[PDB]
């Protein structure tokens, strides 16, 4: 896998070249980006466990299909497995919120999740509407200000949400 | 790296050839190789987790849900699942730290080739393989090694092999048997503080 | 175009091979010509005895009475393609017998089945194989004079995914479509409804693996969904193909095909085992990134 | 049983390999956290026979049918009184060894691993368990460094719970 | 590659769990060591030319031998002093690569794995890396931080090396 | 698995035949080159370690874009696969000297080899060239007159040959 | 295995309680010392192949017998097996400094190396000899004033000292 980091030591290292100044200064605006992002890492993680439950439960509500008996989520192996995928998903996106690149998430979790989905019979929108769900419960809860010291965290909060984005868009 | 030490081998039921029918006392082979249905698929990982972690770590925390999840869709053989139990968090720490190289190629013999340890010269070969090689590559060789392919391939959760013999009530001590940590660890953790009354 | 790979897929007999065309005022040789691709290609290099030969159209085509569009949808129309490829063969089957004949190409979507069954159903075989010889791409292609040919490559308005499916249905210069693998079974069932792609597995001869097919269930999927995670330390994820394991035996190998997701670093071990086994690898993809 | 000097020195071992600057950067990371972990630990040390008692406290008002009914399982009588005060001392104990260790070690080796065995063999919900650590959390009294440091375990034993 | 925040998330993934307080203070201190690891990077892209080149001299000065003799080993020749200019420049460039990294990661994908069949194929000795690497810890011109970072990295390709 | 008798035993029983006396006499020809077919396999193993790193030489000072970053041998780990795909090569080439028939090589180190290069992005031209640089290099030391007894070893040079014809036509 | 941190958690859950006062001030004082401690472990860890290089010559001078031949560290597989396990036992002893317990060096290194060293006809005494040369160097570069500020290292110095002395003692 690769991070903030290593994408331009990679990028460096198949061009031959050092790393220029201005790749510097991006990398240094990334470390001060960093406690924001370890912030945002923290609170997803502390509340991970009600993001997925609240995300699933809003999932179910507004899709009876998913639960209705015969349904994809139906059963106790079929729900358990939704309630990991959501886990997964969530764990996957803090991973690349961590790193700060995607590469995490695009590889050790959404390379080949749309085709395993349409093989099983697994519908790839409501997953993708699960995992809106779960973008707008973690944002809500980053862009909490209570509990925490006042700054600009709009940066993180989109990358966060581009995260997500990539999630929902890999499933369907 | 360095050859291993040469070792003889100490003769065990598992080397001549089984003149036997399968009947009673046979362990029931947890192949993937036929389509099984998510129940079968189940129960064979409850078998690869009965065999790596024995019965007590068969807990939910042990549990390796994305792992599991892998195997179900077949992104990883049985070999490969049994090589992530072998890596996991709570097998390094509840088998790995709390024992010595010997004891741990002992436990990873038994539990991964299906054979008790000829000797401890066995022991002692396999453990520098640990200490160079961390336990990564000594479970690779362990999983790379012939034994274990003529013995269960890629697709076959491991045995006990030749446990006991036919029309024998009692053959081998089953591998269940052995423990997380020896007495060693034992008297170690009496000396920290545990287990006193 | 085909270059390095045409060799091994078979691609380079047909890429010195240039379109059969009748001028309008032809000679014998050509409209014997003609007849001699259509029956390679219509029929789908199957064996023509003489009793089946189809002297009517033959003949009515020898004069320009008809003319190739016209000669290809009658040896189309007749019962000898019609037990060739229609009577003992899904539906399905005979859609992609009929792409890869009349038109060159492997079915693109899904709707193209869709479209040539129910209007099979709907109005007969006589009415789809006039569709398949009535489509724009027909003319745009092959017109009234040109016998149709394999369009392995890359034209314009075509996809990706029939270049893949195409070498699913073409399986070598010395191969008929009734002589392959699946003797009746459909290739591309699963690979339309799940709109997914096999890898390329080349013909005979040229390809030590090409005798891998995929079983129709407990198939390893193409991509790494997991990565280096169940593999500890790992950089890239490949899937091999391998063929034709028998050295164990039935206890030991239960299927000659295997499919697996194996890392750089178990890469010359899986390489090794496949060589002692005795398989034939028959492709190497990239599976993670 | 992790920390971040366990966790850096077992991943090195399993490489076989000497301690990188990244093992190093590891150890740089756990001497700044760790001042705030051993003062977030003896404060809840301190207050730890009150955050205690008002969890239970809390419990019991949350779930009032644990002191009405009678079982086993629940706290009707003296017995489950003092066994759910006794669980919430052990969970209080392992989160100030969680601070003391610098990671979640303590609790996953010492209350996480098997709890869906010991809520689900002995009828115990999850949830009392929940209310007593969102307790926890609403009382510590910490700020800032120790208190994220405090909370990341106490929500972490809330995420194993449910 | 094998840096703080990889082998944070192939730990916690691994493990098959979210990123707990141990990985986050893993974060904190590569967040801690990095500006001074990116200053080390730009001062050795800075000085680079200078200290390959006087890191070549200092191979030819302790080892002159591969100036006289002849062999397409040696640097007696033109393309042998261009082809030892280039691997120093590999070895700085990868020493600055572990600098903004934060680990021997770069180091292990790139030079590290694999540099033994390189010495014993081409008969080159890695003893005349050593100086040159004993050079750039000579004259490197760091303080500080960013001084123990550099010089971990060196000498973790002495250690490879010898 | 074959060699030069195998072969002849496995072509011979699946015609279900003994074999015929040309047969015999051919290979007993075949056992009076095999002197020299020694010799040759004596003589390539002994300056294997030269063959592959002259060829090495020879390769990228022919192409210098795999050495130069960005490249396919640039690296020690892709060199020293490298290197060592030159000596796995060379070791296969030698096993089919040995045996006087190719199947260990199109069998044992052929087998896969294209689609592993292709999949590795591996330029299987460059390793082609690399083989026939182990080629000239072999039939140079194999065709050495001095430090042996004299003799005419055109058949088996050429079966040599033929060996790293198939070996290079097999990656490229 | 444990660190300083968790052998006082792992004592104060055997015993029952939480951590006293001093305990915590105890701890405190040793993440004070840390910063020292990583110096030490960067320090070994930099100069330790020329640690295990200058201790094997310095045994293998002072004690001729073990490269007599006849003798253990005779034969190159030997030779290698006998600076891989200084390398080893260094590697441990690196760790142990850096936990600030001697778990994971008790634990993993020195648990049952007696008896196998006995089973093995390895000198014992002799790897305890290699052990404390390990052990001068060690402290020499630690205790190296020059490129570092100034400061007091004796309880960081008497700690290496105390690994290693029981290290020795493991084997002797
Ligand atoms: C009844 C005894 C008490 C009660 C029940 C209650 N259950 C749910 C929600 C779910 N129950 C299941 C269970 C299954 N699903 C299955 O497919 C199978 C196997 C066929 C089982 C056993 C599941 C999956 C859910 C959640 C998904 C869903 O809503 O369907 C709820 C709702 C919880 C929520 O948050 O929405 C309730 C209330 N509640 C009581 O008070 C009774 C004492
Ligand atoms: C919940 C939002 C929806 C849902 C989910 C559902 N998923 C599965 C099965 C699988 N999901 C995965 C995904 C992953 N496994 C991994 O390891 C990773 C990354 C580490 C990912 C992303 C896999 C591999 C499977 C198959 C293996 C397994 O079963 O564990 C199911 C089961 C389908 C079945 O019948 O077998 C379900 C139900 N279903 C819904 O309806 C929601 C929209
Ligand atoms: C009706 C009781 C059930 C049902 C049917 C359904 N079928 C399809 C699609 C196809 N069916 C076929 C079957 C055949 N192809 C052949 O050649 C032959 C014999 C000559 C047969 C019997 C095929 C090929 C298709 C694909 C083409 C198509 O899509 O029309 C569908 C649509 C597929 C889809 O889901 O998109 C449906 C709905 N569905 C039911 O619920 C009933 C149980
Ligand atoms: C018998 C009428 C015909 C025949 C058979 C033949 N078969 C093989 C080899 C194999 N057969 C299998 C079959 C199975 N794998 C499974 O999982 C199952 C069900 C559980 C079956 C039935 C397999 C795996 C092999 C290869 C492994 C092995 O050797 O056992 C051979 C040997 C071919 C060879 O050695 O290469 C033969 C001869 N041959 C005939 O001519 C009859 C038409
Ligand atoms: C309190 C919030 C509620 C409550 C609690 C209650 N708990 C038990 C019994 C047990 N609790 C544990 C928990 C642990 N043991 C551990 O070692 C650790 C880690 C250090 C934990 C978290 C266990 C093991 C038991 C059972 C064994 C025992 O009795 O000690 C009971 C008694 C159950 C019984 O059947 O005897 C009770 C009542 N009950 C409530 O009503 C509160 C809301
Ligand atoms: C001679 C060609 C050049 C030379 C040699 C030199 N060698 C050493 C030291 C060692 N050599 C070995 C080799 C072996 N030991 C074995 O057991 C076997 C197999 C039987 C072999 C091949 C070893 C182990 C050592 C080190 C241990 C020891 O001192 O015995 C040295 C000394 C190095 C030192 O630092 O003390 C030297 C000088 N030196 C030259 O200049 C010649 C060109
Ligand atoms: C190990 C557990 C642990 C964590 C996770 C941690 C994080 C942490 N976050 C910080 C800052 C911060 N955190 C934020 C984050 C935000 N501000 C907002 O208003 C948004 C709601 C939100 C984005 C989610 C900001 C803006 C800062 C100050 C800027 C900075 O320090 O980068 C700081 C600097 C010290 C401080 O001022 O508090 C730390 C140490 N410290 C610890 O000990
Ligand atoms: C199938 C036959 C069979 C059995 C039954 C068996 C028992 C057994 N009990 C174990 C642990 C244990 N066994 C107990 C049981 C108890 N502890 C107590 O205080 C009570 C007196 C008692 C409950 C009745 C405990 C607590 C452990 C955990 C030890 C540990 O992991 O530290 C272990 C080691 C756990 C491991 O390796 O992961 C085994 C093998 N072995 C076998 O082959
Ligand atoms: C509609 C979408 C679509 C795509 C994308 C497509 C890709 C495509 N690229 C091809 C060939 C090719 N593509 C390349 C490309 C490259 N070689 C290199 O070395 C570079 C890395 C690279 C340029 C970036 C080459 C060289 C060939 C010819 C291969 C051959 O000669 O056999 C072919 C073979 C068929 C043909 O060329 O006629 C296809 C089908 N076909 C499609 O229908
Ligand atoms: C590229 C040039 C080319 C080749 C090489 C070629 C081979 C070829 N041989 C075929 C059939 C056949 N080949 C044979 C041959 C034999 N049966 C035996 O028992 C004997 C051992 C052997 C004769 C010596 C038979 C019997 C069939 C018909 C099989 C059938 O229809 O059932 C078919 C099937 C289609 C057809 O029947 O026309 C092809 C394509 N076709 C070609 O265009
Ligand atoms: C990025 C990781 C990396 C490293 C480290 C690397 C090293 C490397 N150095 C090489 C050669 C070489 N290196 C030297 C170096 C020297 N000769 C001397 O006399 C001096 C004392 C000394 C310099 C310190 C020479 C002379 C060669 C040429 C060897 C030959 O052509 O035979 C070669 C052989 C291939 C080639 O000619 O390029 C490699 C692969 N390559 C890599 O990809
Ligand atoms: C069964 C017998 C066998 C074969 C046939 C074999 C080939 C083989 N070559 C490989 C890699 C490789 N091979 C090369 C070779 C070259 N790169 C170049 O630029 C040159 C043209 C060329 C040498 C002349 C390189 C650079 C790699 C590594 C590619 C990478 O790391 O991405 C790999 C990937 C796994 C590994 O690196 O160990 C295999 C399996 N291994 C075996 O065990
Ligand atoms: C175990 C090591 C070993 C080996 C390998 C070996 C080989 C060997 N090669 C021989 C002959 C020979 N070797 C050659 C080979 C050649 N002549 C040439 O001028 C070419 C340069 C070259 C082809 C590479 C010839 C021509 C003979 C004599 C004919 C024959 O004996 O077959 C002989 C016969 C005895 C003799 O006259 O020397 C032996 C024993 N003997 C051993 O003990
Ligand atoms: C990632 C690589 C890296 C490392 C390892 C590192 C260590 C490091 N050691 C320090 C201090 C220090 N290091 C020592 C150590 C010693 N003093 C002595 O005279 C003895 C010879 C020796 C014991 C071995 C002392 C006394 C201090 C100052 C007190 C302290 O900061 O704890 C400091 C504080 C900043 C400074 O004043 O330099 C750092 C950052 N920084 C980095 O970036």
């Amino acid at each position: 896998m690769f991070d903030v980091f290593t994408r331009v030591v990679s990028q460096a290292d198949a061009r031959g070249e050092y790393l220029s100044g201005s790749q510097l200064d991006a990398l240094s605006a990334t470390v001060a980006e960093g406690n924001k992002r370890i912030d945002s890492v923290n609170r997803i993680t502390g509340n991970a466990s009600a993001i997925v439950s609240n995300a699933a439960r809003a999932l179910f509500a507004e899709q009876p299909q998913l639960i209705q008996p015969g349904g994809n989520a139906y059963t106790s192996r079929r729900m358990a497995a939704c309630l990991r995928d959501m886990e997964i998903i969530l764990r996957y996106v803090t991973y690349a919120t961590f790193t700060g690149d995607a590469s995490v998430l695009e590889d050790r979790c959404l390379n080949g999740l749309r085709e395993t989905y349409v093989a099983l019979g697994v519908p790839g929108a409501s997953v993708a509407a699960g995992v809106q769900k779960m973008k707008e419960a973690a944002l809500d809860i980053v862009n909490d200000p209570n509990g925490i010291t006042r700054g600009d965290c709009s940066a993180i909060v989109a990358e966060i949400a581009g995260y997500f984005d990539r999630a929902a868009a890999a499933v369907a | 790296t360095l050859p291993l030490i040469a070792y003889a081998p100490v003769s065990q039921n598992q080397r001549v050839t089984n003149y036997e029918v399968s009947g009673d006392e046979h362990a029931r082979i947890f192949t993937t190789e036929g389509t099984l249905s998510p129940s079968a698929m189940d129960n064979l990982i409850a078998a690869a987790y009965r065999q790596v972690f024995n019965e007590q770590q068969m807990i939910q925390s042990n549990r390796q849900i994305a792992l599991e999840s892998q195997f179900k869709n077949q992104q990883i053989t049985v070999r490969d699942f049994i090589r992530g139990l072998a890596l996991s968090d709570s097998f390094r720490r509840r088998n790995f730290e709390v024992n010595n190289n010997y004891r741990f190629v002992q436990m990873c013999i038994q539990r991964l080739l299906g054979r008790d340890v000829y000797s401890e010269e066995e022991k002692i070969a396999w453990s520098i393989v640990i200490a160079t090689k961390g336990l990564p590559g000594f479970i690779n060789e362990l999983l790379n090694s012939q034994e274990y392919l003529e013995n269960f391939g890629y697709d076959t959760v491991p045995y006990q092999r030749r446990r006991i013999l036919p029309q024998r009530i009692s053959g081998e001590l089953p591998f269940a048997r052995m423990p997380r940590y020896g007495a060693d660890h034992r008297e170690k953790l009496e000396a920290i503080g545990y287990f006193r009354n | 175009a085909i270059t390095t790979a045409a060799s091994r897929l078979g691609v380079a007999p047909y890429n010195e091979s240039r379109p059969v065309e009748l001028r309008p005022d032809f000679s014998l040789d050509d409209a014997k010509m003609v007849i001699r691709a259509v029956y390679r290609q219509v029929l789908g290099n199957d064996y023509i005895m003489d009793s089946e030969r189809l002297k009517g159209a033959e003949s009515l085509l020898t004069n320009g009475s008809i003319s190739v569009r016209e000669f290809v949808r009658t040896v189309a129309k007749s019962e000898l393609y019609k037990k060739k490829f229609l009577y003992n063969n899904f539906q399905t089957r005979v859609i992609e017998l009929n792409y890869k004949h009349l038109l060159g190409r492997a079915p693109f979507s899904e709707d193209e089945v869709i479209f040539h069954l129910d209007l099979y159903e709907n109005q007969g075989f006589d009415a789809d194989i006039d569709s398949y010889i009535d489509s724009v791409e027909y003319q745009e292609n092959f017109g009234e004079n040109i016998v149709p040919y394999y369009r392995f490559n890359n034209q314009v308005g075509d996809r990706t995914v029939g270049f893949t499916r195409m070498f699913r249905l073409y399986r070598g210069y010395a191969n008929s479509d009734r002589s392959q693998l699946e003797r009746s079974s459909s290739r591309l069932a699963t690979e339309l409804g799940q709109n997914t792609v096999s890898a390329i597995v080349g013909p005979s001869g040229s390809n030590a693996g090409w005798a891998y097919r995929p079983s129709r269930a407990g198939n390893t999927p193409a991509k790494a969904l997991g990565g280096t995670v169940p593999f500890g330390q790992a950089s890239k994820l490949f899937r091999v193909e391998i063929t034709a394991i028998s050295a164990p035996g039935y206890p030991k190998v239960r299927r000659s095909n295997k499919a697996v997701i194996v890392p750089f670093e178990q890469l010359n071990q899986t390489l090794q085992q496949i060589n002692r086994l005795g398989g034939k690898v028959a492709s190497i993809t990239p599976a993670s990134l | 049983m992790k920390t971040p000097l366990t966790e850096a020195v077992s991943t090195a071992d399993s490489q076989g390999r000497f301690l990188s600057s990244t093992e190093l950067q590891i150890a740089f990371g756990r001497l700044r956290q760790a001042n705030a972990g051993l003062q977030a630990a003896k404060a809840l040390t301190d207050n730890a026979q009150s955050l205690v008692n008002g969890a239970a406290q809390a419990v019991y008002n949350k779930f009032p049918y644990t002191t009405q009914t009678q079982g086993n399982n629940f706290a009707a009588d003296q017995r489950g009184k003092d066994k759910c005060a006794r669980d919430i001392g052990y969970y209080l104990r392992i989160v100030t060894y969680c601070l003391v260790a610098g990671g979640t070690g303590p609790l996953d080796e010492y209350l996480i691993a098997g709890i869906d065995e010991i809520n689900r063999t002995f009828d115990l919900s999850p949830s009392w368990y929940v209310e007593a650590l969102k307790y926890i959390k609403a009382n510590h009294g910490l700020s800032g460094d120790a208190r994220d440091e405090a909370n990341s375990y106490l929500d972490y034993a809330i995420n194993a719970l449910s």
